[PDB]
């Protein structure tokens, strides 16, 4: 029945069967998601296909390249602690911040799982006057050499022409030695479980601002459930404390998305990423 | 095939005798002797030294092995550990019964079984949780946040025990890795970290004692190896 | 040959396929050896055929949401536990509490398993499964009343005899778990910021009603062998018909930690 | 046999599970859980770590 001496609802039992209803009758209503929503949601494997903006490269110069790791995009970005100092009264106020970053639909799902398997999709938005954008992957480490080449002759090349297609869409395959790879940082050094890959986005002519939006490729799959990640309230984006030189938003963020307003928060003074050892 | 016309050397395909692992391939002559017409004594005459059973190396791994044998008082509250954490399988295969057997094997792919006993006289209360975080060396960023609090461990793969109801508890942890197996010669990539939290504190002064057993099932042993690394 | 050609259908060209959509097609370049190079789906990587990615698997995982006590000073009809019927809660003590300075500390309340999984959607529906653990012996005793008030609050003038209730006799019994159905005037209710200390009349858009765990009796116990307190442990599971729609919201932003 | 008329204690012959060598004989309750509906990956997917043979202690 609903109560007893044996465990009435353990994990292994909850996955398969529900306890008796309080009504002692059928408690279930029929699925009508397709009848109101107009669409049906059942699996996060499909929802990760949705592409949202993930990072932005601003603080370099007028370069013709931007190299960065791919697995770092499956992670949710690091949350930072921002020190603000009042230009007048000189007391410190403290908030949170995403340094030129933000999570994706993909990152909400990937942070519940341990390993991944499949290709990552990267779409780029550039500034005006850019004619081309080129994408190439390279192994980040010529194993056994202290240095990696600056060119390659057999790597993939993919050219998109901005003034006729404004978003440069690329798909980066899954190239790793193992069945399913790892995407979070570790100190393992004996041999590796991640497929360590670079991705070089070029612009002709060279430009400064690169806006990246990431999403799941068709073959995207995560493996082992581990649990819900550390989160921050979305309402904390609009809460602010006012000081002399401007506003201090609890959740400070940059123009990572080339289509979002720039929030009117003053720049911080120091940034510190929350470490796993900082949790109390 | 490059064709070869040999008439001065015999294709001595015998004088080639593999004995389990080692292959001898010999020239000249192979000789073998001993006392001839060998018999054996029937089993009544000996066999007072053996059991009516054989033990392979797969059992010896299916045997439960005591890991912990301790207690925890009423001073430890919810969300705090009552037992030390266990690395799977490092804190298991390091006991001599297993380690002496796994030696000479490259790797191990098997599901591990952690069983825990609990001692209660019927006047004691409390509940206790036993969970397992997969691959703790590959995602060290997330370990201590998924194991410092009940309700972040129990949504993981866990097993609870009502102190006044369950006297034994056993969680089955299947093998899971980016790889095929668990490297034994380098002990690389443990596939879970068993942690033990307190779902609810004790209500009396009398502590509770517990024994933690660990064994393996679904055992696939690797290739034979010397198993020694430089240092 | 080389003859002319008839004019084609008028087309309309885009910079990108729609980001928003799950299906249809994607215009990206393949950086693989060949186009449509994909890795085959391999199941049971986690050791079980349960699709650990399926919403209908994740939603069915029990999680502790609040603790209460049941003592020898509890009066009859005293409410032990009272919640709005809703999937999303806060983790009790599992806050993210980081230090800002030598003496400034701040706390982030953290989301329920259901809260996080429904965090990206806007509306929910379906039955919920509330589990109650009583950490006691066979030598405590007590009646509790779990009554589901579907449209209303539990206030003055609220008789629980109108409502589907379960009067469970906790002598040897120790646990309790019911599927609370989805009864609401709306086919879907709102996902929101969870609030324990609100009635139903507020948050009427996000909850179906209120459920109440009420004592029918003091806790009976001899003080010379067993205790007077017994902790109520509440878990929340999300039924089987639990359906979640309209993915245009975010209540919780996730972040990763840095190695220390 | 000395005959015994017991009606207050169950001859709990289950809760008795030998595992190769060790025999547990238990009172109250024995519980066991894990991820349900367990499958295994086919041998092509792994088995690059083993030989097509088994080694006993003999």
């Amino acid at each position: 029945s609903n109560s007893g001496t044996e465990q009435q609802n353990p994990r292994g039992s909850s996955l398969l069967t529900d306890p008796e209803s309080i009504t002692k009758s059928d408690p279930y209503n029929p699925n009508i998601s397709l009848l109101i929503s107009g669409e049906v949601f059942t699996n996060f494997r499909n929802l990760i296909k949705r592409v949202n903006f993930r990072k932005a490269t601003t603080l370099n110069g007028k370069r013709i390249s931007d190299t960065f790791d791919i697995n770092s995009l499956i992670e949710a970005p690091r949350l930072d602690i921002a020190q603000y100092v009042d230009t007048e009264t000189k007391e410190a106020k403290y908030g949170f911040s995403y340094f030129w970053s933000a999570p994706t639909t993909l990152n909400i799902v990937a942070e519940m799982y341990a390993l991944y398997r499949g290709g990552v999709r990267v779409k780029v938005v550039t500034e005006k006057g850019v004619d081309f954008v080129r994408a190439t992957v390279s192994p980040q480490q010529t194993y056994g050499s202290d240095v990696a080449p600056t060119t390659h002759i057999s790597t993939p090349l993919a050219i998109e022409q901005i003034p006729i297609k404004g978003v440069a869409e690329f798909q980066i395959p899954y190239y790793a030695p193992c069945l399913s790879s790892s995407f979070r940082a570790n100190s393992e050094t004996f041999y590796y479980s991640s497929g360590r890959n670079n991705l070089d986005i070029a612009t002709s002519p060279p430009s400064i601002n690169r806006y990246y939006a990431v999403g799941a490729g068709d073959d995207m799959d995560f493996s082992i459930f581990i649990g819900t990640p550390p989160c921050i309230h979305a309402s904390q984006t609009a809460q602010f404390t006012k000081i002399k030189q401007g506003k201090v938003y609890d959740l400070r963020y940059d123009q990572y998305d080339p289509f979002r307003e720039v929030q009117d928060g003053t720049a911080f003074l120091n940034a510190r990423s929350i470490e796993d050892s900082d949790l109390l | 095939m490059a064709e070869q016309i040999n008439e001065n050397y015999e294709n001595k395909q015998q004088l080639v005798e593999q004995t389990e692992i080692t292959t001898f391939e010999n020239d000249l002559i192979v000789l073998e002797d001993g006392p001839q017409m060998e018999e054996s004594l029937p089993f009544a005459f000996h066999g007072q030294h053996t059991d009516n059973r054989q033990h392979t190396v797969v059992n010896f791994l299916q045997r439960p092995q005591v890991i912990f044998d301790s207690s925890w008082a009423s001073d430890v509250p919810r969300n705090k550990q009552f037992m030390d954490s266990i690395m799977i399988p490092d804190d298991i295969i390091s006991f001599p019964m297993f380690a002496e057997k796994l030696k000479g094997f490259s790797s191990l792919r098997a599901t591990a079984v952690i069983t825990v006993q609990f001692q209660t006289q019927p006047f004691q209360a409390g509940r206790v949780m036993l969970g397992s975080f997969p691959l703790p060396t590959l995602n060290p960023t997330r370990v201590k946040f998924a194991t410092n609090h009940v309700s972040r461990l129990m949504l993981l793969n866990h097993v609870q025990c009502d102190i006044a109801k369950e006297t034994e508890v056993s969680l089955r942890i299947p093998f899971v890795s980016p790889y095929n197996s668990y490297d034994l010669v380098s002990k690389r990539f443990p596939w879970a970290k068993v942690v033990g939290l307190v779902y609810s504190p004790l209500t009396t002064t009398i502590p509770v004692d517990f024994i933690v057993y660990g064994h393996f099932e679904d055992v696939e042993l690797g290739c034979p190896t010397s198993g020694m690394l430089a240092q | 040959s080389k003859p002319l050609l008839p004019i084609a259908n008028p087309t309309v060209l885009r910079p990108a396929n729609t980001f928003a959509i799950t299906d249809t097609n994607d215009m990206s370049h393949s950086l693989a050896l060949s186009n449509d190079t994909n890795v085959p789906f391999v199941k049971a990587l986690d050791g079980s055929g349960l699709d650990e990615m399926s919403f209908d698997y994740l939603k069915k995982i029990p999680q502790f949401i609040q603790s209460k006590f049941f003592t020898t000073t509890t009066k009859p009809q005293e409410v032990l536990f009272q919640t709005k019927v809703m999937p999303h809660y806060f983790v009790p003590g599992g806050d993210v509490t980081v230090a800002m300075d030598k003496d400034i500390t701040r706390t982030i309340w953290q989301p329920s398993h259901l809260a996080y999984i429904t965090s990206m959607f806007k509306y929910w529906t379906g039955s919920l499964v509330y589990t109650f653990k009583f950490v006691k012996t066979d030598y405590h005793s007590g009646r509790v009343e779990v009554s589901f008030h579907p449209f209303s609050d539990y206030t003055t003038g609220t008789y629980s005899d109108y409502t589907y209730r379960i009067i469970v006799d906790l002598r040897e019994k120790s646990e309790f778990s019911v599927t609370i159905p989805f009864i609401s005037p709306v086919p879907y209710k709102r996902i929101s910021r969870p609030d324990w200390d609100k009635p139903y009349s507020k948050y009427a858009h996000a909850s179906t009603g209120t459920l109440v765990l009420k004592a029918l009796t003091s806790l009976k116990a001899t003080n010379t062998v067993v205790s007077n307190s017994v902790e109520i442990l509440i878990e929340v599971n999300a039924g089987d018909d639990f359906n979640v729609i309209a993915p245009i919201e975010n209540i919780f932003f996730p972040f990763s930690l840095s190695p220390g």
